[PDB]
């Protein structure tokens, strides 16, 4: 009766690919990731370097931080 | 080998701690929450900012989060209206200012 749709950006990339962006970065729209592709949302980088292929997500969203007492 | 991040700029904290005062200033006045509080809670929310920015942040990746946390807690002890609400400011400023104004200082994308 419900259904449920995350967006996130990811880019699936080569090895030999030049990023310019770094891990745990934070970017805005039309940011650009690599030499021919430009970022469509904004939010989180997280950089995941793979045998042969980088992985490269864009997490939108909030961040907060955690409290002492944050039960989380 | 651990990652050795690049270290504070002074100057570049200077500039960055106007910026916010300035805001942080506009912002909590906005709100009949904070009084006549505004000028020394902005005072207080200056000072630990300032001492993040030229002691631990050496751009993105190290916005902590502790300086927001301690500018809650310092308010609070000092029994200053609006603690988690200047706190909450101060860290949105942070989070769309900070990060993008180092690259711009420094050149790297």
């Amino acid at each position: 009766d419900r259904f449920f749709f995350i967006p996130e950006e990811v880019h699936i990339l080569p090895e030999s690919s030049a990023i310019m962006v770094e891990n745990y970065s934070i970017i805005g729209v039309d940011t650009r990731i690599t030499l021919n592709i430009r970022s469509q949302v904004g939010g989180l980088i997280r950089v995941e370097r793979k045998k042969k292929r980088i992985e490269l997500k864009i997490f939108s969203g909030d961040i907060h931080f955690p409290d002492k007492t944050d039960k989380i | 080998a651990e990652y050795k991040f690049p270290d504070p700029i002074p100057e570049f904290a200077e500039a960055e701690t106007k910026k916010f005062r300035d805001h942080m200033a506009k912002k909590l006045a906005k709100r009949d929450l904070f009084e006549d509080s505004v000028d020394e809670i902005v005072g207080v929310c200056t000072e630990i900012f300032e001492t993040f920015l030229r002691n631990e942040y050496g751009g993105p990746g190290t916005l902590l989060v502790i300086p927001f946390i301690d500018m809650a807690d310092t308010l609070n002890e000092r029994e200053l209206p609006g603690g988690p609400q200047a706190a909450r400011a101060a860290i949105k400023w942070a989070q769309d200012h900070v990060d993008k104004d180092w690259k711009e200082w420094t050149g790297t994308d």
